[PDB]
């Protein structure tokens, strides 16, 4: 399998109520393995993973020491922007960034990223190359700038294509159990009567990790993308995670429509039909 | 100022089995800003000991986070999931289906 | 692992 570790940064600000919030969780795959919260009372970077909790003081002391070092940079950032914008300092903004690395099926770089937004819209970001930024408006053009003189695309290479995979396998070995495990999608349907002539059919993908699933029905081998709802793959917070697909069938036709779900844990594709 | 919508998942960790202990979930999703007030209730009643995720966001930008509490399902009580952002004039309400 | 150094807007 692919793998990923990823930073995602959340600065809120509170005009009159204090210091803007900021939130940083961190996340390997599907699972997430540290926080940082401004409201917190620890003020550090606490594990959210069992296998992280392994990690020595060292490593606590400078991940909080970066982790705050980040939040302060936010804390600039509220207020750049709200110059930049020519915005009041009476309304709450949000800014969100988030950064980190993909790495293939033998372990090795195959996309870093850092994207940052501004009140919920793209603001500025690296291209796949690495060696150059996508401003979106005037504003993201004096940032991107500013970075450009500051060679920050150049230091950011290196962050993603070493450091960031570096660290993203020493996880992966550490956390082996349950960062290395696909677990399989435990599958099942179910029948409810609608009224004397319709019925709805349920295509179940319970306790799976990693998340990414393909739940899909189909009637006479034809796919019913149109007509058959879909969840948006939840967590089930016990690491796993869950989801559905349903679809109003007129009773006595149940054995035309077949569930096909698609999962790296499974060696096969699963193919259900009600019977 | 963009204005997403949250979509509501009410759901319990494992299926639903009167007398055993399980987690009812609140799965909220693809909202903007992330300013939203959620709980759980039971028989309308609000669920205080409610625990939520960290606040992380998409690719898209929206947030998610996840809402839960230990139950004990049972055949006559009632959960439900009740919502308040932005974008929506009242709180939303979703009631807890063993099949949704 | 967080990066480190991280330039403002």
């Amino acid at each position: 399998g692919s793998h990923s570790m990823r930073y995602f940064f959340t600065s809120v600000s509170r005009p009159g109520r204090g210091e803007p919030r900021f939130i940083a969780v961190g996340y390997v795959d599907d699972t997430q393995f540290v926080r940082f919260d401004s409201d917190a009372a620890s003020q550090r970077m606490e594990p959210r993973a069992p296998w992280i909790e392994q990690e020595g003081p060292e490593y606590w002391d400078g991940e909080t020491r970066k982790v705050k070092a980040h939040s302060q940079t936010h804390r600039v950032d509220l207020g750049t922007l709200r110059g930049y914008y020519n915005q009041s300092e009476a309304g709450s903004h949000t800014v969100q960034r988030m950064y980190g690395c993909d790495v293939g099926s033998d372990w090795r770089f195959l996309r870093g990223y850092h994207q940052y937004a501004y009140d919920g819209k793209d603001y500025i970001a690296l291209k796949e190359d690495l060696r150059s930024w996508t401003a979106a408006d005037m504003a993201a053009q004096t940032t991107k700038h500013k970075w450009e003189a500051a060679h920050v695309a150049e230091q950011l290479r290196a962050y993603l294509e070493g450091t960031c995979v570096e660290w993203l396998r020493r996880y992966l070995e550490n956390g082996k159990e349950t960062l290395q495990r696909t677990d399989a999608p435990k599958t099942h349907m179910t029948h409810h009567a609608v009224s004397d002539h319709e019925a709805t059919l349920r295509c179940w993908a319970l306790s799976f990790y990693p998340a990414e699933i393909t739940l899909t029905w189909q009637r006479d081998g034809e796919d019913q993308t149109q007509d058959t709802e879909l969840v948006e793959t939840r967590p089930a917070g016990d690491g796993t995670f869950q989801k559905w697909a349903a679809v109003v069938v007129p009773s006595g036709q149940e054995q035309r429509y077949t569930c096909h779900v698609q999962h790296e844990g499974l060696p096969k594709p699963l193919t259900l039909r009600w019977e | 100022m963009i204005q997403r919508t949250p979509k509501i998942q009410v759901y319990s960790r494992h299926p639903a089995e009167n007398g055993k202990s399980n987690f009812l979930n609140c799965y909220v999703s693809g909202f903007h800003p992330s300013d939203i007030e959620v709980d759980l209730l039971k028989n309308g009643e609000r669920i205080e000991k409610v625990e939520h995720s960290d606040l992380s966001f998409s690719k898209d930008w929206s947030f998610y986070l996840l809402y839960y509490t230990e139950f004990t399902p049972t055949e006559k009580d009632e959960y439900a999931c009740r919502v308040n952002h932005v974008t929506l004039s009242q709180p939303k309400i979703v009631k807890w289906d063993r099949d949704m | 692992f967080l990066k480190e150094p991280v330039h403002g807007v």
